[PDB]
């Protein structure tokens, strides 16, 4: 999992967010539906059109939760639990999907924040973002 | 794989304004700090002890740009990509045995690296093309395996 | 892909022997059980709720038949495999947008399953003519992807 | 990582594996090199022919390390941190290898104790493999 380096520039890394992570919540998704249309899949109620209501009220929502695992990143099993439940009991999503998610909001960070993604930081998210997809597929029986 | 006139200018278009060897370059030094069993293919280049060295390394810069520029191979002409990749693979898959994984990899960190210089103009559509490439470049790479 | 002497007569040689709605019943419940998001897929399938129900469902059951019976079809013409598969490569990719790791999975699991059956006679050569077999029909399987 | 349920079931196997860690060391590397030959790449130095009193010995060693892990199932971290140096930090070993060596374990374990390995063993012996796995690539920075 995460040292304490990892942990320092995780929260770097989120406080350059800061204020913007409902948009970026948003546009994370907007990509992953473009790039990866396999996903639109699990979202077949949902309106996929571009900044429609539905894609800003979820990713504000996915925001929410990997901002609160930040805040919680020594144990974000506890921090996630009601919510590996729902992704790995409930809606069965296959790992892979996590993977997707994951590399689309790497680029969210990039275009915004560049200077903020040293090699280093790019390093600690990604451990980041694996280690939440781990937790949102673990409960699989 | 069909390539739509859309997807073709997308590519095209930012690949004249490209810096290959600056995106080249970081594009395989994040490869080796974020994925660093990549590094044991690379022992011959010398020093990859830090991130600070793996960047500041001649050999990785070079090898960085020369992977880069062989993507406008793929770019001049879309259509013949297994062909034009077919000597590549077999070097990748018969000598160095790379894990086709690993080619995954590099497209995904390319397009990081990409969307940080180009910023506001790496759109989602210009993204979709882009990865579209890397996908379909990492699957040339991977025949000789099949 | 080349196929030796010796593999077609493993593979061929094995096939005569397996019993189908056995080991394919086998092999897709424990695709279920060991990978539990593969259930998802299965929805109508009926009662996925423990180990033992997934292991007693009729359709389970009979969907496990049918995909151990169609490597016959691959069995049947080794050489022809790519052009067999290509109706369920476009089921698989275009219909149900499984992700072909989930082929690899299945593939390792009805190893695991012939193991489990032939014991003494699953030999390190008769292992590796199977484990190319599978991997072959996930590579198949896949074709519509690219 | 693992339930207690899972805890429980690999010790099962484990117990009936017994005495003869050792020779399905050596049988699971033998089936590694011949169903993944790219596996051989990590052994230039070694004599593969079948039989070998060189993969004997250095299949004694990886069943062995197995064993201990199992016998410190709750600390498998602590268990194997010398060889994760040795497999993350020395050797760079890509994690792909790991997938081929526990299949092959699997497929050993399945040969010679059928009975054993139910479907619930099996997935708690997959997740087991796993958590080795990702143990032995860690230290990657
Ligand atoms: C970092 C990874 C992820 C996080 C933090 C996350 C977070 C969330 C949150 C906060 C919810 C809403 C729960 C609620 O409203 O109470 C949710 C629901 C949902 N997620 Fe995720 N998610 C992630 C990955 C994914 C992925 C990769 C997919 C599939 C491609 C997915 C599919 C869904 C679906 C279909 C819902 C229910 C939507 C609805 O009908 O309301 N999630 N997730
Ligand atoms: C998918 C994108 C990739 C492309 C386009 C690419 C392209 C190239 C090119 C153009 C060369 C030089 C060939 C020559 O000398 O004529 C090369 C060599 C090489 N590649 Fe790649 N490659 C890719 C992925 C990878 C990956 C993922 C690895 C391993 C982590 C790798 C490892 C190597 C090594 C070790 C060499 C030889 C190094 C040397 O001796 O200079 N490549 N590749
Ligand atoms: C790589 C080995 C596989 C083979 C040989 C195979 C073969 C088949 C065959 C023969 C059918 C029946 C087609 C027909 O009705 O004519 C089928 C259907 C289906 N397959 Fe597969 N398959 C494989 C892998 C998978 C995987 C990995 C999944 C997902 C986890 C999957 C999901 C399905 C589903 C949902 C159906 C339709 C079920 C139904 O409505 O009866 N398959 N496949
Ligand atoms: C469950 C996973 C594994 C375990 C428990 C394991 C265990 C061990 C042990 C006990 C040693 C010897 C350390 C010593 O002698 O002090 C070793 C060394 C080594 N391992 Fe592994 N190993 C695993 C996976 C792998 C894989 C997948 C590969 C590559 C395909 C690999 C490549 C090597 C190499 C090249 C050595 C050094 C051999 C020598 O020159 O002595 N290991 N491992």
């Amino acid at each position: 999992v995460l040292s304490a380096a990892d942990k320092t520039n995780v929260k770097g890394v989120f406080s350059k967010i800061g204020g913007h992570a409902e948009e970026y919540g948003a546009e994370t998704l907007e990509r992953m539906f473009i790039a990866y249309p396999q996903t639109k899949t699990y979202f077949p109620h949902f309106d996929l059109s571009h900044g429609s209501a539905q894609i800003k009220a979820h990713g504000k929502k996915v925001a929410a939760a990997l901002v609160e695992a930040v805040n919680h990143v020594d144990d974000i099993a506890g921090a996630l639990s009601k919510l590996s439940d729902l992704h790995a009991q409930k809606l069965r999503v296959d790992p892979v999907n996590f993977k997707f998610l994951g590399h689309c909001f790497l680029v969210v960070v990039a275009i915004h924040h560049p200077a903020a993604l040293t090699p280093e930081v790019h390093a600690s998210l990604d451990k980041f973002m694996c280690a939440v997809g781990a937790v949102l597929t673990a409960k699989y029986r | 794989v069909h390539w739509t006139a859309e997807e073709k200018q997308l590519i095209t278009g930012l690949w004249g304004k490209v810096n290959v060897a600056d995106c080249g370059a970081e594009a395989l030094a994040r490869l080796l700090i974020v994925y660093p069993w990549t590094q044991r293919f690379f022992a011959s280049f010398g020093n990859l002890s830090s991130p600070t060295a793996i960047l500041g390394n001649p050999m990785v810069r070079a090898h960085g740009k020369k992977v880069l520029t062989s993507f406008g191979d793929a770019v001049k002409n879309l259509d013949n990509i297994k062909n034009t990749f077919a000597q590549l693979s077999e070097l990748h898959c018969d000598k160095l045995h790379v894990d086709p994984e690993n080619f995954r990899l590099l497209g995904d960190i390319l397009i990081i690296v990409l969307a940080a210089h180009f910023t506001k103009d790496f759109t989602p559509e210009c993204q979709a093309a882009w990865q579209k490439l890397v996908r379909v470049v990492a699957h040339a790479l991977a025949r000789k395996y099949h």
